[PDB]
């Protein structure tokens, strides 16, 4: 229970997320400039309207 | 009769929206032509007699004449209407819709603005230059000089040099 | 008025089209460099083009050197289309 | 860096009766080999067929690797009884492919380089009719022919001009009975069905060859063996419409390039794809690595070497 | 400082202010030596030649390329750190009042238990 | 805008919380917007039908979160004594990664990440205090 | 040790295998050659 | 002040022109001459207005500049039309 | 500047300068006052001192401060249908 | 490309410089456009249909970000009048100004071309040349770093190292995991530009040496995982201990050099009283660190690529200062502890 799985449940925690996560970027988005260029129209408004400044 | 320079930047708008629309190649040409040539008029008004006519030299009887070409080059399709065409109808009319809405607020002088600068009326302030210059007159009445711009001339010859010698060997 | 000058001449050239029109009822890509060189040229143009308007005020000597640099490297880029151009 | 600016140029002191000459495609009996040492009358160097020992025939220093040093499991006498399952079979033949691909990088190293006419015994555009004659019968995997296919796509195109000159023998049906008669006994009871598909895949090579605008002349068994009628052909043909006749600047320099160094033109002809005919096993490259480093011919590599040359320290 | 105020913009060395005196031997200029040695070694892994230690002798090139700029570039940390204490030391003498002094005290402290 | 983040900061200094749910909602559903934006980039089917679905998922749930936070934060205020505390966001934090398993059918996920969302939303109220600086010129 | 087995893992594809795009077949050795065809190729005149 | 305040926003919009694709590549391009005219139109007014006569040679040099990006880059429009058949966004391999 | 320039001199870049006759700039009599004030390294780093003096320069090339004082004058004058109104010229 | 290539590489070294020594806004438009012209055509050399898919996009993410540049250039006449490179003043200019800089350096909204570009290039020359590039927007960065809004830069620098962290862990070619170690390192660069402008050109001294030895180990051809995986066993096994060495120091370990930039990027930032912001710089950096360390098992352990095909003809690549600067990049610590001073 403990001295192989629980306690060793903190670090494996961080890779199962963590590749989840990893998968969520280089999978994502196949190909396509039209897709990195669509995701660029957001990123100004967040500078404009989300974060206040200016 | 008022205003010289306010009626032609409107007209410049209005041949800029065929181009965050999609009209083809072709008609999205055309509007540079319209775009270019009134645009001078928002340049010669204020002054410039040399730079006023180098949009007519270079932008309208050079630039656009070798975009000419590539359309007969690459992608020519047989010219099509822009109308019957899908989401670029939606792209014009919300195009225009952006600029002649601010036109109607014009009236009773202030207008609403994104940035924070007011637009007021500006008729007689709108040129907001003195006679001040009368021999050799006008700022722009000497434009250009290889005199004290002795280093721009080289780097512009060099530039120069490249384009010819580069695009030759990509083909 | 040069406005009023313009817009004549357009006027009365549609007018002409509508006469004709109303009244009766019963590949290659070597063409590409030569276009291309143009625009190239005329920019070197754009740049010796204020000379007669420009040397009334300036120092001559410092302007001697400068001015016959541009057509020197105008040379140099017709020097490179010597250097097979092609059939053309 | 590489120097054009100086005297040594291309184009310069070549293309006047210096283009390489090929007599390629033959049958299993080696009729090509005895016409080709004639053919070099007019031609100054001529090149010896390519074997199992052909990369290692020059390679560093002289004498070539032995047995399992150059190869693992490659013999010529090995695949005269071929067998099935856990052989030979196509790994010979893929290093014997990358064989006549590495001595056509120097032959051509030696044309562009000081004018010279090289004529090779067996290019590299001959390599692929003798894979599809034992292809017939069961002895190669279909997998291992897309394997083939895939660096035949690769490094054939790198290379600008094939052939200027090309010599294609169509010899007799009975072409086993002058196997038979052979001194070799090892190369003797040989597939007559093996030899018979090679003559008919050798007609489906000449046809695009001289597609390609590649100038070929074809010989029979009473017209072989003449020296003065095979050169007062060669030279009596002119070169035209070929891809031999490219650029002198551009194309000429960049075709160069890859042709001097040994390393970069076998760079793409290693294939990152596994295969069960192709040794994949990295427990045996460990000792043969091992045992090519302790070896008295390269060991240290590149001009200096211990106890073998070792002129000066600096 | 980051910005020049009195120092001359784009230098050799320093050329304005050379008075210092360059470390001589020193043990930051023979590891930056050791590292030219250290180069001459694994150029031979990558070029394929008999012995790392007793091989090629252009050896020499690596050593002394690595100590010519290694003392230009010392020369400069030692100018520079000298000069960002004379601005600090400035700053006092000219101010003062963002100074302050304290000396000698009697303070009680909290005592810890176990 | 940083000033609908300001005004989060001045309402839990006192006892009222009927206004500070209605903030919650602007500040979780702008930050739902940005990452809708970035879900078109995607390449949606058709045009409006299935454009509107994909945007609806996400700006509704990362909403959502955001309100309950704000709920849950001042039902642990009222109940017993002390102001701010970074325990008593903690329990404010576990009810937002709670509902994450709501979404889909799996009961984990959400739950199983609920003390890894629990700590960072921890986290954010332990820089109330001037030990913790985000972003600083000095 | 690691075999040939190991090295297809990890051999040019989408090191990560593809959730959603995996119809991206993997480049050539020295880079890629295209369409050979798909060209006009010699004009004709009546 | 007023005249500035209809340029700026024919800015914007030639601004969001470079940002837009719809199966055609030349908009692209089409879009950096209109960015150099409002960017002509913006930079003459503040000289002419507001004198400088020294800097009047500027803009003259920032006109010889826009079309070297409009003839080099477009020159790469053609070499998309060699290899494909028609210049389209639409088609690209890189990922 | 990454790399400064030495000996040889290639600027003509800022405002109020040798001009290319002996015309001066349109605001020229605000241009000094600016090249006066953040001549010291501690001027415009700090950027309190020479507040006032950037507000008259950003007067000049704007004109926003009189363009806002002009508009009241003007409404004010249209405001003014069928009533008292001043007229001479 | 005969002698004329060196000249066309000759004006991007050339045109870096009109970056360098400049004081006027047009003049390093000038200076970008130089690199604009130049390197196109040894980003096609051999003409491929990859090479100009990469080329095309190449050019319009970078042209259409120049151009942007241009307004706040303009904007700068409008407001505030003097044509100097000196600061920004306007905040409404430094918007433009800062997203067409990260267009460049960024990264973290602009990153979607890299991966496409880098991998596009037929050669191992032109991999240089994108990571030479870098320095010259970075200079504009040097000159104008205060009066741009904080709030709209470290959100370029956050999040570029998320994206970089994520972005190169379902990668097997190998152009493009050195396409998405530009952008987790970028993410240093545009994070020490707010908090003390020195030591932010020593990461480029780091990143630029140890990016220029990588690709440089990689003369003996190779474009995917593997493809390297077969360079221990077949090929020379002791150049494949530098590449072991040069890839720890590309992540953040001690005893390499690539950990002295981490240590005032940290501590330049922790004497502005942030803790909140640099913690978040340490935990991204280890996702850096995996991709280097799958690489590192191409070099380690056996892998099985041993293949039939066998070289014994010894390796003659370009290597320009592949032997000298690898020395500094597996050990500059003991070094290089003083020498942040001595860069500026």
């Amino acid at each position: 229970l403990l001295d192989l799985i629980w306690l060793e449940a903190i670090l494996p925690k961080t890779i199962s997320l963590a590749q989840m996560k990893a998968s969520t970027l280089v999978t994502n988005q196949k190909g396509l400039i039209k897709l990195y260029f669509l995701s660029f129209l957001i990123t100004i408004l967040i500078s404009m309207i989300l974060f206040n400044f200016h | 009769m008022l205003y010289i320079v306010f009626i032609l930047s409107v007209i410049f708008v209005m041949g800029f929206v065929g181009f965050s629309s999609k009209p083809s190649p072709i008609y999205g040409g055309l509007g540079l032509i319209v775009s270019g040539g009134v645009g001078c008029g928002i340049v010669l008004n204020f002054g410039g007699s040399f730079l006023g006519l180098m949009v007519f030299l270079i932008y309208l009887g050079g630039m656009m004449v070798v975009f000419g070409y590539t359309t007969a080059m690459a992608t020519e399709q047989y010219p099509e209407i822009w109308l019957s065409n899908k989401a670029v109808l939606g792209a014009f009319v919300t195009g225009l819709l952006m600029e002649f809405f601010m036109v109607y607020y014009v009236l009773k002088d202030k207008e609403v603005e994104v940035v924070f600068e007011f637009n007021g009326l500006g008729d007689w302030v709108i040129y907001d230059t003195g006679d001040s210059g009368f021999f050799s007159e006008e700022a722009m009445g000497i434009a250009a000089l290889y005199s004290y711009g002795t280093w721009l001339v080289i780097v512009t010859g060099w530039s120069l040099l490249i384009g010819v010698v580069v695009i030759m060997e990509i083909t | 008025n040069l406005m009023l000058a313009l817009l004549t001449n357009f006027t009365l050239a549609t007018l002409l089209v509508i006469i004709a029109f109303w009244l009766p009822q019963l590949f290659s890509m070597k063409f590409f460099l030569v276009a291309i060189t143009f625009l190239l040229f005329d920019l070197e143009i754009a740049l010796l083009l204020p000379l007669p308007w420009a040397s009334q005020t300036a120092n001559l000597n410092t302007m001697l050197t400068m001015a016959l640099f541009l057509i020197i490297l105008l040379a140099v880029s017709l020097a490179y289309e010597w250097t097979q151009k092609g059939l053309e | 860096x590489x120097x054009x600016x100086x005297x040594x140029x291309x184009x310069x002191x070549x293309x006047x009766x210096x283009x390489x000459x090929x007599x390629x495609x033959x049958x299993x009996x080696x009729x090509x080999x005895x016409x080709x040492x004639x053919x070099x009358x007019x031609x100054x160097x001529x090149x010896x067929x390519x074997x199992x020992x052909x990369x290692x025939x020059x390679x560093x220093x002289x004498x070539x690797x032995x047995x399992x040093x150059x190869x693992x499991x490659x013999x010529x006498x090995x695949x005269x009884x071929x067998x099935x399952x856990x052989g030979n079979s196509y790994r010979l033949q893929a290093w014997l492919y990358a064989s006549r691909l590495l001595q056509y990088a120097d032959a051509l190293e030696h044309l562009l380089s000081t004018g010279q006419g090289v004529v090779l015994e067996r290019s590299i555009y001959s390599d692929f009719v003798f894979l599809e004659a034992m292809y017939r019968q069961g002895f190669i995997r279909k997998q291992c022919v897309d394997h083939y296919n895939q660096v035949k796509k690769v490094t054939i195109c790198e290379y600008l001009p094939p052939h200027v000159v090309v010599y294609v023998d169509v010899p007799v049906p009975e072409v086993q009975s002058r196997i038979q008669k052979k001194g070799n006994p090892h190369e003797m009871k040989i597939t007559s069905a093996y030899l018979q598909d090679i003559e008919n895949a050798y007609k489906g090579t000449f046809l695009p060859e001289m597609s390609e605008k590649c100038e070929v002349l074809q010989y029979s068994a009473w017209e072989a063996q003449d020296a003065e009628k095979v050169v007062e052909d060669i030279e009596y043909l002119k070169y035209d419409k070929g891809p031999w006749l490219d650029q002198n600047d551009r194309n000429l320099h960049k075709l160069r390039m890859l042709v001097q160094d040994k390393l970069e033109v076998l760079n793409y002809t290693s294939i990152p794809v596994f295969l069960p005919e192709v040794t994949v096993g990295a427990h045996q490259s460990d000792q043969v690595f091992q045992e090519f480093t302790e070896l008295p011919g390269r060991k240290y590599r590149a001009g200096y070497n211990e106890d073998v040359g070792d002129k000066w320290i600096w | 400082x980051x910005x020049x105020x009195x120092x001359x913009x784009x230098x050799x060395x320093x050329x304005x202010x050379x008075x210092x005196x360059x470390x001589x031997x020193x043990p930051r200029l023979a590891f930056v030596g050791f590292l030219g040695y250290c180069s001459g070694l694994i150029d031979n892994a990558i070029r394929r030649r008999p012995v790392l230690l007793a091989g090629l002798h252009r050896q020499l090139l690596y050593i002394t390329s690595f100590v010519f700029v290694g003392y230009y570039l010392l020369k400069r940390q030692d100018y520079m750190y000298a000069v960002r204490d004379h601005d600090m030391f400035s700053y006092i003498k000219s101010h003062x009042x963002x100074x302050x002094x304290x000396x000698x005290x009697x303070x009680x402290x909290x005592x810890x238990x176990x | 805008a940083k000033t609908v983040l300001r005004q989060y900061w001045d309402i839990p200094e006192g006892t009222e919380c009927h206004r500070k749910t209605y903030a919650t909602t602007s500040i979780g559903g702008a930050a739902g917007l940005v990452v809708s934006a970035y879900s078109v980039a995607l390449k949606t089917p058709t045009s409006f039908l299935e454009g509107v679905a994909r945007t609806g998922r996400y700006t509704f749930t990362a909403a959502a979160i955001g309100a309950i936070f704000g709920l849950t934060s001042c039902i642990s205020a009222q109940v017993r004594e002390k102001p701010d505390d970074p325990l008593n966001y903690l329990i404010g934090g576990c009810a937002g990664g709670l509902i994450l398993g709501a979404r889909t059918r799996s009961y984990g996920i959400g739950a199983a990440a609920c003390a890894y969302m629990g700590l960072t939303a921890a986290l954010v109220k332990m820089g109330q205090l001037e030990g913790w600086q985000v972003f600083a010129e000095p | 040790q690691p075999d040939v087995e190991w090295a297809e893992q990890y051999g040019g594809a989408v090191m990560y295998p593809t959730k959603e795009t995996a119809h991206w077949k993997p480049p050539p050795w020295n880079d890629v050659d295209p369409p050979k065809d798909t060209l006009v190729s010699n004009l004709t005149l009546n | 002040s007023m005249v500035y305040m209809n340029i700026m926003m024919a800015f914007t919009v030639s601004l969001v022109g470079l940002l837009m694709y719809r199966s055609h590549l030349m908009s692209s391009l089409l879009c950096l001459e209109g960015m150099m005219l409002s960017l002509f139109v913006m930079a003459a007014l503040t000289i002419l207005n507001s004198h400088f006569t020294l800097a009047s040679m500027m803009p003259i040099i920032l006109l010889v500049f826009a079309a070297c990006e409009a003839a080099l880059g477009l020159s790469l429009l053609v070499m998309v039309s060699n290899t494909y058949g028609t210049d389209y966004v639409q088609n690209l391999n890189l990922l | 500047q990454k790399r400064l320039g030495v000996d040889l001199d290639r600027w003509m870049t800022i405002q109020s300068a040798e001009q290319p006759h002996k015309i001066p700039s349109r605001c020229h009599a605000f241009e000094k006052e600016w090249i006066e004030c953040a001549h010291g390294i501690g001027s415009i780093r700090a950027e309190k001192e020479c507040k006032i003096e950037f507000e008259d320069f950003r007067e000049c090339l704007l004109r926003q401060k009189t363009m806002k004082r002009l508009h009241a004058i003007r409404r004010q004058r249209e405001k003014l249908i069928k009533e008292g109104k001043y007229t001479p010229p | 490309n005969p002698i004329i290539f060196i000249i066309i590489l000759l004006t991007i070294m050339l045109g870096t410089i009109i970056v360098m020594i400049s004081s006027h806004w047009l003049l390093v438009w000038i200076g970008f456009e130089m690199n604009m012209l130049a390197i196109i055509p040894i980003m096609m050399k051999n003409h491929n249909p990859r090479a100009t898919e990469a080329s095309t996009k190449y050019f319009l993410t970078q042209s259409t970000a120049s151009m942007l540049l241009m307004m706040a250039v303009i904007i700068n006449l409008m407001f505030s009048g003097q044509w100097t490179v000196m600061k920004l003043f306007n905040p409404m200019a430094s918007m433009l100004m800062t997203m067409a800089l990260a267009m460049k350096l960024g990264m973290a909204p602009f990153h979607f071309w890299v991966p496409e570009v880098t991998q596009g290039i037929p050669l191992s020359s032109g991999l240089i040349l994108l990571t030479w590039q870098k320095l010259a927007p970075m200079s504009v960065l040097y000159q104008i770093f205060p009066s741009i809004n904080l709030n709209l830069i470290l959100t370029l620098s956050v999040l570029s190292i998320l994206i970089g962290g994520w972005g190169g862990l379902n990668q097997t070619q190998l152009r493009k995991i050195m396409a998405y170690s530009s952008i987790a390192h970028m993410g240093w660069m545009t994070a020490v530009l707010p908090y003390n402008p020195t030591m932010t050109l020593l990461n480029l001294i780091i990143y630029i040496i140890m990016t220029s030895t990588m690709f440089t180990m990689f003369m003996a051809n190779s474009t995917t995982t593997t493809l390297s995986l077969s360079h221990t066993w077949n090929k020379t096994p002791i150049m494949t201990v530098l590449i072991l060495a040069t890839l720890l120091s590309m992540g953040g370990l001690p005893p390499l050099s690539g950990f002295m930039p981490k240590w005032m990027i940290i501590q330049e930032m922790t004497k502005n009283n942030s803790i909140i912001l640099p913690t978040f710089m340490a935990i991204t950096a280890l996702l850096n660190l995996y991709f280097y360390m799958r690489l590192t098992y191409s070099t380690t352990l056996t892998m099985f690529p041993s293949t039939n095909n066998m070289k014994m003809k010894w390796q003659f690549p370009l290597m320009k200062k592949m032997t000298f600067l690898p020395t500094m990049v597996v050990l500059s610590t003991m070094m290089l502890p003083l020498t942040p001073m001595l860069s500026v």
